[PDB]
């Protein structure tokens, strides 16, 4: 019998708050398809290959044939509709300058190689490594793989020197670190936590890089969901294919052989059989990947929002940028799919603290104005929510809302009041 | 049969007389009295696509052949999606006009005629950034825009039996 | 611009044209007209002749409402992304990024049309930016200054601090920054006065 987890009772009480220390920069991989192979199937001569005796026995079913060449067309068109609406989302092409003075975050590994032929950036080309004539064709993609690798280095190129404000208008330069300082307010942090921890936030952001090199490096089946999509699409038209061996009720599933051995009205009775087996065969393939390419088309949608949210913005939407309090994202093209590198926060090093919902000084109830108050045993504080940096209590970190007789767990302290030693000196 | 007869590499034993494929059709042959073993190909085929500009715009077409070498079938030009005849390709890079493949975009320009051309995705666009410098603006603009969303289609009802069966 | 209204208006068309035209298709019929056969024949060699006609429209009736049902699908996903969008950017104000238009949404306004709505995105975009100098941190008495709401910035002699996105400099006080910690930390931290109102 399976087992759901670890069972965890937290320990609540109603004074009872635990406030984290410390902090973890999480970088997670998702793997979105984004496209599948654009394949065509011309129909006559699939079913009637080269055969003028089974084609004018096909002209018999209208215009079947026409139907399954326009729905497999509009995959073909909505593949590249696909790849643009994903990739295609940064206005100018943005490249970063040769000082990489990033606060000392390193994107070397996920940046562009200018000595490769295709500037692709090295976990880029882990992934292209990791992912591997019956009237049959397959047209290639409109943006090339250097042309995604473009998009993905300019929007790399865009959030690393600019932030979020290249999504919006003209892309604004500004510090990477203070951009990190934006982020972290953006999460609740207060700024002063990452500029005094900033070579702990980038060393720690520089490790998680690695891990994801290592780990692509190592485990084959990372892309497994775009790996699902290749085989999906490899096994349909293998069916199509091996659909051809079929007799379908004739004498023989090569039509050449019919018409080399019957005379007409013989071979008609059997071009006959083949034509419908055959068509039935085609009609199933061409239902199935009009499924599929919705299936695609949703994913690739899902993946464009998740670009504009996460990639050209911080998300605030629980578990849609990664696991944790989402701080950045960066897109890397993979083949036939998109890759985001999800920057999170994650509180690390969690304390028990004693805490009231207000205080009482002079008959007056105080609440922070940011943050919550915690004791540490004798002492009170009132400190940030999502990082434990405890501040004397004073006006300025509270304010007043009446008297003392309504507020439940209410405790008495002092609040400093910062005028009172100016004036009494 | 019909196709192209080359001479083939394929190891023959001495009691197999031809080869099949996934599809049951014979892809090699043992020549009956030259006993050599010959694979048989599909000769060359492909869709024929038609480069336009509007009508309205002028009557200049340009012709690709999907998937075929410029030898099976002006200007001549082999991109990878086929060969592309009756466009000229050039060297500069614009904004894609109408897709070719492979990167390839055509458009109807200045004498007028149908190019070809390596697509634009942008203007490049250093950031000037440094660990000290930061932009800010100091206007901004109210933008109105349009996204048009469809939200259903046409209720249709089909009477099977008037339609199969009229009557 | 209405080309996803009018496409979808086409599709719609184009499926009903090809399934009238699929009513002249013998499919191996000595007629696509079912009078001609019942009146020209007797039963016996009229069935022969019927059922084949029967096949190929049955088979064309099931291709047409499999497609509808397929294009339905896709519809249903648009119609609920307009019901998301209307929720909110006509409802609300959304943070999420490109969802209510392109720039920062002010709001948006619904309009109706063909099978469709129209959303007009009113949004702000930050047009004329300067070049300024910046500094992470203000040191004023051997403790480290930061912003409050918003960005120090030096336009070459004298520093201010602003809002992020609209440039408004002020004079750096102790109302407009908080104090963290002394002045051995922060990388990039500059010397500037800290005025006490
Ligand atoms: C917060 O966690 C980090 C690790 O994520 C701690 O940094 C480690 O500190 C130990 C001891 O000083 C070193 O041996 C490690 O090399 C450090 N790791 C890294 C990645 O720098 C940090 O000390 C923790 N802070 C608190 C207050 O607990
Ligand atoms: C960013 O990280 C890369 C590797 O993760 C660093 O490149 C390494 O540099 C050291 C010494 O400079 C070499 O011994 C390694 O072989 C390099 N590895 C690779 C994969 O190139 C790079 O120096 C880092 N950037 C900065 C600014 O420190
Ligand atoms: C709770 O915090 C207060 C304030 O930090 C602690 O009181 C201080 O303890 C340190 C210990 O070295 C002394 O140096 C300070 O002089 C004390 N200040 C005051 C105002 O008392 C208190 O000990 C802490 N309590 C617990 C249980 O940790
Ligand atoms: C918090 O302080 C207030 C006042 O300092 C306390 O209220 C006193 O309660 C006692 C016991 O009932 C009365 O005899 C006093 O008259 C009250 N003082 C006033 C000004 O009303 C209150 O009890 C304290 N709370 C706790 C939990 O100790
Ligand atoms: C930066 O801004 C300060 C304050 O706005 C400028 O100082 C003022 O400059 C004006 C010039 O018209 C003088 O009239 C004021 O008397 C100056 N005030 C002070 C307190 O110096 C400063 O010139 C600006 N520097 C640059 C390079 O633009
Ligand atoms: C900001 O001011 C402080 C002090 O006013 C400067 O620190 C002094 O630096 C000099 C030269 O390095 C030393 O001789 C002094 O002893 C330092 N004084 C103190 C109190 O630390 C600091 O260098 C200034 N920062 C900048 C960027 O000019
Ligand atoms: C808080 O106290 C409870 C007491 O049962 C303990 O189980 C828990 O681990 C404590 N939390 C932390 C973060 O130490
Ligand atoms: C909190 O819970 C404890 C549990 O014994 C109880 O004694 C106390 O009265 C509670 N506090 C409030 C404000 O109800
Ligand atoms: C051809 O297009 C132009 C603009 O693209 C338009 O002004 C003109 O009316 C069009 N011609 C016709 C016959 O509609
Ligand atoms: C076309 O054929 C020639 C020689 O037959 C060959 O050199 C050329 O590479 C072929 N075209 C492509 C695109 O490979
Ligand atoms: C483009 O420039 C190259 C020179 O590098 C030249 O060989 C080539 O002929 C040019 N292309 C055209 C279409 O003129
Ligand atoms: C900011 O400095 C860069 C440095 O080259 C310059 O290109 C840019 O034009 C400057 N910004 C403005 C608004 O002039
Ligand atoms: C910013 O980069 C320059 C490189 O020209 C360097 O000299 C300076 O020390 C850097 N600033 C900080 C705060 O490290």
């Amino acid at each position: 019998t399976m087992s759901l987890g670890v069972e965890n009772s937290v320990a609540y009480s109603n004074n009872s708050i635990a406030i984290p220390t410390n902090f973890t920069i999480s970088v997670t991989t998702e793997i979105l398809p984004v496209s599948m192979t654009k394949t065509s199937v011309d129909c006559t001569m699939y079913i009637c290959g080269d055969s003028t005796e089974c084609s004018n026995l096909l002209l018999q079913y209208g215009s079947f044939c026409t139907q399954l060449n326009r729905a497999l067309t509009g995959i073909a068109v909505e593949q590249d509709k696909n790849t643009q609406e994903v990739f295609a989302q940064v206005k100018q092409i943005y490249k970063t300058p040769p000082i990489k003075d990033f606060g000392g975050f390193n994107f070397s590994q996920i940046l562009p190689d200018p000595s490769k032929p295709s500037k692709r950036s090295f976990i880029e080309d882990l992934l292209f490594n990791k992912v591997t004539f019956n009237g049959l064709t397959v047209l290639p993609p409109l943006l090339t793989d250097e042309m995604i690798a473009q998009y993905t280095s300019a929007l790399l190129a865009g959030t690393i020197t600019s932030g979020w404000t290249f999504g919006a208008g003209a892309a604004l330069q500004i510090p990477f670190a203070m951009q990190m300082a934006y982020r972290f307010n953006g999460i609740g942090v207060t700024q002063n936590v990452l500029y005094e921890n900033q070579k702990l936030i980038a060393n720690q952001f520089n490790s998680a890089i690695g891990k994801i090199q290592d780990s692509l490096s190592s485990t084959a089946s990372a892309l497994g969901k775009l790996q699902d999509v290749v085989n999906q699409n490899a096994q349909a038209l293998n069916t199509l294919v091996k659909q051809l061996s079929s007799n379908f009720g004739a004498i023989s599933s090569v039509l050449n052989d019919i018409l080399s051995r019957l005379d007409p009205p013989e071979a008609e009775v059997q071009i006959d059989r083949l034509i419908t087996g055959r068509l039935q065969s085609l009609q199933t393939y061409v239902t199935q990947q009009l499924i599929r390419a919705a299936e695609i088309r949703a994913s690739a949608n899902l993946a464009a929002t998740k670009m504009s949210e996460c990639v050209l913005g911080q998300s605030k939407r629980v578990d849609f940028c990664g696991k944790g309090y989402h701080l950045m994202s960066f897109p890397q093209s993979a083949p036939h799919g998109v890759v985001f590198l999800h920057v999170t926060y994650v509180p690390a090093q969690e304390k028990n603290f004693t805490t009231a919902p207000a205080i009482c000084h002079d008959g007056k109830a105080h609440f922070p104005r940011e943050g919550v108050f915690v004791s540490n045993g004798t002492h009170w504080f009132v400190t940030q929510r999502n990082f434990y940096e405890p501040q004397i209590i004073t006006t300025d970190n509270t304010f007043v809302s009446g008297n003392c007789d309504v507020v439940i767990g209410i405790v008495n302290n002092t609040v400093y009041d910062p005028l009172q030693p100016e004036l009494d000196s | 049969g019909t196709g192209v007869l080359t001479e083939s590499n394929k190891k023959f034993l001495p009691f197999q007389q031809f080869g099949r494929d996934i599809a049951d059709t014979t892809d090699a042959v043992r020549d009956p009295q030259t006993l050599e073993i010959l694979d048989i190909t599909p000769c060359s085929f492909g869709g024929v696509s038609v480069i336009t500009p509007g009508t309205n715009t002028s009557n200049q077409v340009a012709v690709l052949y999907q998937g075929v070498n410029c030898t099976e079938v002006s200007n001549v030009f082999q991109t990878r999606a086929g060969c592309l005849i009756g466009a000229e390709h050039v060297n500069n890079s614009y904004e894609c006009d109408i897709p070719i493949g492979a990167g390839i975009c055509a458009s109807y320009q200045t004498s007028q005629s149908i190019i070809a051309y390596t697509m634009s995705l942008g203007v490049e666009n250093s950031v000037a950034y440094s660990n000290n410098s930061i932009a800010i603006p100091t206007n901004f603009t109210i933008s109105v825009t349009t996204e048009i969303l469809p939200v259903s289609m046409t209720k249709t009802s089909v009477d099977c039996t008037m339609y199969i069966c009229g009557d």
